[PDB]
């Protein structure tokens, strides 16, 4: 997913809804972090 | 505070300013001096050129 | 229901409305009248389909009894074959109709307690269960019906009855007045059906505009009221105009022949003997109520002269409900599900230690 | 006229919003057509926190 | 009738999930309620005890837009009478203000710095979130991964 | 962005791209006082499916 | 009472007229009371005591410039007032001589070069 | 892990320099208010940085922590660092800037940050060029100071350039600039131009510089207020220039003289 839309996210070539949908997929990546950092103190 | 540099961002660009027009004007007083404060209203910054129509008033008195 | 339930009987000149508590609509609606012939011993649909060979008689006619075997019949008939429940596990609350001695309600639970004997009773006012579905224990209630008639004040949820005026008008002198003019345009009118058919084409197709003027000028140089009917039994009659020349006796009584003030004039009359202090609480929330709302579009001109009655400078808050004929059912209906209306309400030991005049203090 | 009485009852809603009551829009009708009936709205004030109390027993 | 729409508003403080006869026992709660009050300075002045109870705690132009709506709501009398009762019944930036770098003929008043200090608030609410969420998440399994077993389970508790 | 393609195509306006998003295809240099004959083609890829195609035509 | 029913009380003390026929003046009080309400400026007594004494100097009447000194003397000595600086400040500014500019005259510190 | 952060202070290593440089008199005077509007954003990430730096004293901050809050400036500033290698890329000063945040205006939506960022840089970019507007539009002569609005004004009306040597001044006096059109305001730049032409010849004789107008020329996008004033200026300026040479010193006597 993190490949997909960085690759998706420096083109200019797929365009305004291609850039909608990144948007989003990025909106659900911040979460994933969100995990990530609260299992992070835990250790 | 990241060594004070919040307090300090605005400051450093308003004293630029009030250090420009006393680089630039040496030497000047009398309508001179009204020939060389009237060349900073001509600004495109909002903040430069709010400053300098309030110093502008104060020299027009 | 969903506690103990109770019994709800509204006992009017109309209708009599019958069935248990907590039930929105009425669980069995027959119409008022008395058997024994001119079935054997019937009320209900079969008896008014057979009135020619019965009689025709109301328990109560405006707020007084005609006799005591009419009253006893109709509630008898009412309590045994409208619903058949059991006295002892449902007590019944009564009715009577707003301005009503307090001795016909002492002569209504002697009747109630020595025919069916029930442990728990209850007889309230007609008005306090209209304005008990309105949420409200203040307002003027205006109730006009096809056999009684009073504009009641009612504050702090006990009606006044030396201000409520009582005024006499019935449904059967508007059919009475209806046979007299259609005799006076020329028309056989000598039977039974065809005051079943006229009944029904007042109650149903007569129409009643928001002006008197407009629409009797209008109607006059070219009937645009008229609208033709053929009944399945082939028969047709017609007019517009004079259908609605007829109630007139709401604006000036002189047209039916009555003797008493017309309807507005008795509501204004009647606020004139309200009190002042009082005046802007009961027209803060002022209720249609009365069972003309059969025909619906009378409302729109009782608001009206309503409106027209009090000021203008002040903002009417009128509670206009569609339906207002069922107001006395749907009093009872909301109110026996409540428990605080226990506390109101009357056993067997007060009746039989303390007299009968007791339900008159404590049920009300 | 029915789109004035519409934008009238929108600003009523926005400052019951930030006043931070817990009526919404449809409670809002529900509101404004009975007050214009002519109910009290001081006891309409008591009716709903008891009946968003005994709600929550419900739940 | 209006009984119905006393029931109407017991079904709109009702969420969707028996529960259409807890409703009708409920509107008896409303009716007890409804008569307790019938048992037992015009309108625009307690908009402005309100307006100045904002104003006490900053934010000016929010009052300043309250008063704007209840005037266009002055020109339903009785609805805003129930709105004054409720206050808190319910559940418990632009580049314009501050700053002149932008604008078009932009005023001067020189520094202020002392909304800079609730520039800093600014930035310690944004934390106070962004920690409360890493407060959130250790707390909800923390009350699971401690107990005996079969509290996280109905069906081990049959 | 394809309700906001459908803004200058329900009113006045051109689609501009060279990244197709909306199934307009427009002739160059037709523009003239004949283009209520064919000039704006319907190209397939781009017709989204919330919309029928008795709908992506009717728009055209 | 609360404050703003009190400023009502205000409204209805100096007119008047019933609050419910003045409310655009008191809509007027209710935005300069609010937003400018506590003190933000450091208060001081004996500034104000002698500007007293200054107001009564500019009558030229010394007699009551030394009555003013015991009681201000015995406003100290009970201590029930929480701002003793502001209703001398306020009986200064609504002074009315029976029969200058401030300028050259310096004021109390503003809190503006200390932190809030 | 820390690769990974590095495109943030690369997209904040490449603005602060512009920011200083382009707030020179040669840089333009849009180039000016745009380098002012970068300024904001600098305002959130040096007090984000600073409380950051003292959440981690007590151990309440950690590198995975500052990575998981600093996603949406990672956006954000990317976005500026990119628009600023476009201005020095091609080098625009005035309005063919303005066309080039007309672009960057569409070239985001869905982001609703590179979007709204953006769409406050382009309202404050056009205050330095609406004021200009504000003058050439209204009166007949530029006070530009610079060469880089749409029009530029030269004279063919001297003391040695006679009227049979100018005929007409519709042939050089009044031109407009190549890329110094805003590139929305293509429709009225023709009008744009026609109108102080029209204003200049009235004040020549009179002095009106009268509009039914008179109202602050703003941006938005999506907006088209900045047109319906141009077009109302436009009727007024011809109309009163017409009626002005029709009734005095008209070309009724002179056509019949003819």
């Amino acid at each position: 997913i993190r490949r997909y839309t960085d690759q998706r996210s420096l083109d200019r070539s797929f365009g305004l809804v291609g850039q909608s949908f990144c948007a989003a997929l990025h909106q659900e990546l911040r979460e994933y972090y969100r995990l990530l950092s609260v299992l992070h103190s835990q250790l | 505070l990241r060594r004070l540099l919040v307090w300090t961002y605005d400051p450093k660009i308003r004293l630029k300013t009030l250090a420009a027009l006393v680089d630039h004007c040496q030497g000047r007083k009398g309508g001179e001096l009204a020939s060389a404060v009237h060349a900073y209203t001509k600004t495109g910054d909002p903040y430069m050129r709010s400053l300098v129509q309030h110093i502008l008033s104060l020299v027009s008195h | 229901d969903d506690d103990i339930a109770a019994l709800v009987v509204d006992n009017g000149s109309g209708m009599c409305k019958a069935g248990f508590a907590g039930d929105d609509a009425p669980r069995a609606v027959f119409p008022s009248i008395v058997g024994r012939p001119r079935k054997d011993s019937y009320v209900g649909d079969e008896a008014q389909s057979k009135r020619g060979i019965l009689t025709l008689k109301y328990p109560i006619e405006h707020g007084i009894v005609t006799n005591w075997d009419d009253m006893e019949k109709i509630w008898h008939h009412t309590f045994y074959n409208e619903l058949r429940v059991a006295p002892e596990e449902h007590p019944v609350l009564l009715t009577e109709a707003p301005l009503n001695p307090k001795a016909n309600r002492e002569k209504m639970t002697q009747i109630m307690f020595e025919t069916f004997n029930t442990p728990a009773m209850y007889v309230a006012i007609q008005a306090v269960l209209s304005l008990y579905a309105s949420g409200r224990t203040t307002g003027i209630v205006m109730d006009s019906g096809d056999g009684v008639t009073h504009t009641v004040p009612i504050y702090e949820g006990y009606a006044l009855p030396h201000a409520i005026l009582r005024l006499d008008l019935a449904g059967r002198d508007l059919t009475d007045y209806l046979m007299k003019i259609l005799t006076e345009r020329g028309y056989s009118f000598t039977t039974t059906a065809e005051r079943e058919i006229v009944r029904d084409i007042k109650e149903k197709l007569c129409y009643v505009a928001l002006d008197f003027e407009q629409e009797m000028a209008t109607a006059a140089s070219s009937s645009s009221l008229e609208k033709s009917y053929e009944l399945p039994d082939g028969q047709v009659i017609t007019i517009g105009n004079e259908r609605f020349r007829c109630p007139e006796a709401l604006f000036q009584p002189s047209f039916l022949g009555m003797e008493s003030c017309g309807i507005h004039e008795t509501t204004f009359n009647s606020i004139m003997k309200c009190d002042v202090d009082i005046r802007k609480d009961l027209y803060a929330n002022t209720v249609l109520s009365g069972g003309t709302t059969m025909y619906p579009g009378i409302a729109d001109r009782m608001q009206k002269e309503i409106t027209a009655l009090a000021p203008s400078t002040m903002k009417i808050k009128i509670i206009a409900p569609p339906e207002r004929k069922y107001s006395v059912w749907i009093g009872g209906s909301i109110l026996a599900s409540l428990s605080t209306f226990q506390q109101m309400w009357i056993s067997k030991q007060e009746y039989d230690e303390s007299g009968p005049s007791i339900v008159h203090r404590k049920c009300f | 006229n029915l789109n004035a009485v519409r934008e009238t009852m929108d600003v009523l809603l926005e400052i019951s919003r930030i006043l931070n009551t817990g009526l919404d829009m449809e409670t809002l009708s529900i509101c404004v057509r009975l007050c214009e009936q002519g109910i009290n709205p001081e006891a309409l004030s008591s009716v709903i926190k008891e009946l968003r109390k005994a709600t929550e027993a419900l739940k | 009738s209006i009984t119905q729409l006393f029931d109407d508003l017991c079904e709109a403080l009702l969420p969707a999930a028996n529960r259409k006869r807890a409703k009708r026992s409920l509107k008896k709660v409303a009716y007890n309620a409804l008569f307790t009050n019938l048992f037992q300075l015009p309108a625009r002045n307690k908009i402005l005890m309100l307006s100045f109870d904002l104003r006490v705690g900053g934010l000016g132009p929010k009052a300043d837009r309250l008063e704007e709506l209840v005037e266009e709501l002055e020109a339903v009398g009785s609805v805003l009478d129930l709105l004054v009762q409720l206050a808190g019944s319910g559940p418990p930036r632009d580049y314009f203000l501050n700053n002149k770098h932008v604008g078009r003929n932009v005023p001067y008043s020189g520094y202020d710095c002392d909304d800079l200090s609730v520039f800093e608030m600014d930035v310690q609410s944004l934390i106070s979130r962004e920690e409360c969420l890493c407060h959130s998440m250790i707390q909800e399994t923390l009350q699971v991964m401690e107990a005996a077993p079969g509290t996280g389970l109905p069906t081990v508790g049959l | 962005p394809v309700l906001s393609f459908l803004y200058r195509w329900i009113y006045d306006g051109e689609l501009e791209d060279t990244y197709h998003e909306f199934f307009v295809a427009s002739d160059p240099t037709v523009k003239t006082d004949r283009l209520w004959h064919d000039k704006y083609t319907l190209r397939k890829s781009m017709i989204p499916s919330f919309m029928t195609m008795d709908q992506s035509r009717k728009v055209l | 009472k609360s404050p703003n029913v009190l400023l009502q009380n205000l409204c209805c003390r100096i007119l008047g007229r019933s609050e419910a026929d003045v409310a655009q003046q008191f809509q007027y009080a209710v935005r300069v009371i609010g937003s400018n309400f506590a003190p933000t400026v450091e208060r001081d007594e004996f500034l104000v005591a002698e500007k007293i004494k200054k107001e009564l100097i500019r009558q030229r009447r010394e007699a009551d410039a030394a009555l003013f000194s015991e009681l201000h003397r015995k406003l100290h000595s009970q201590g029930v007032l929480k701002n003793k600086w502001s209703i001398l400040y306020l009986l200064l500014s609504l002074s009315e001589d029976p029969r200058s500019y401030a300028t050259l005259f310096a004021q109390a510190l503003p809190r503006d070069a200390h932190s809030t | 892990l820390v690769h990974r952060i590095l495109p943030v202070a690369a997209s904040y290593s490449a603005v602060t320099r512009f920011i200083e440089e382009k707030s020179s008199f040669e840089y333009g005077q849009v180039n000016h208010a745009l380098a002012a509007a970068m300024r904001t954003l600098v305002k959130e990430h040096l007090i984000l940085v600073s409380q950051l730096e003292q959440l981690h004293r007590q151990g309440l901050l950690s590198l995975q922590k500052l990575w998981f809050y600093i996603q949406p400036a990672m956006r954000t500033m990317d976005i500026l660092a990119s628009l600023a290698t476009s201005v020095d890329k091609g080098e625009c000063l005035g309005g063919s800037t303005l066309s080039l945040l007309h672009d960057r205006s569409f070239s985001y939506t869905g982001d609703s940050q590179a979007q709204e960022l953006c769409l406050y840089l382009t309202k404050a970019a056009s205050a330095p060029y609406f004021e200009v507007l504000e003058k050439w539009i209204y009166r007949g002569i530029i006070h530009d100071p610079y060469s880089e609005f749409m029009v530029e004004e030269h004279e063919l009306r001297k003391e040695r350039i006679q009227e049979d040597y100018n005929d007409k001044y519709w042939d050089q006096r009044y031109t407009i600039v190549q890329q110094q059109i805003p590139s929305f305001l293509q429709k009225m730049a023709d009008k744009i131009l026609s109108t102080g032409k029209y204003l200049n010849v009235v004040r020549e004789c009179g002095h009106d510089v009268t509009c039914p107008v008179a109202k602050e020329i703003i941006y938005t996008l999506k907006e088209r207020a900045y047109v319906e004033q141009i077009e109302k200026a436009f009727n007024y300026a011809s109309k009163v220039l017409l009626d002005f040479l029709m009734e005095e010193k008209e070309l009724v006597a002179h056509l019949r003289s003819i």
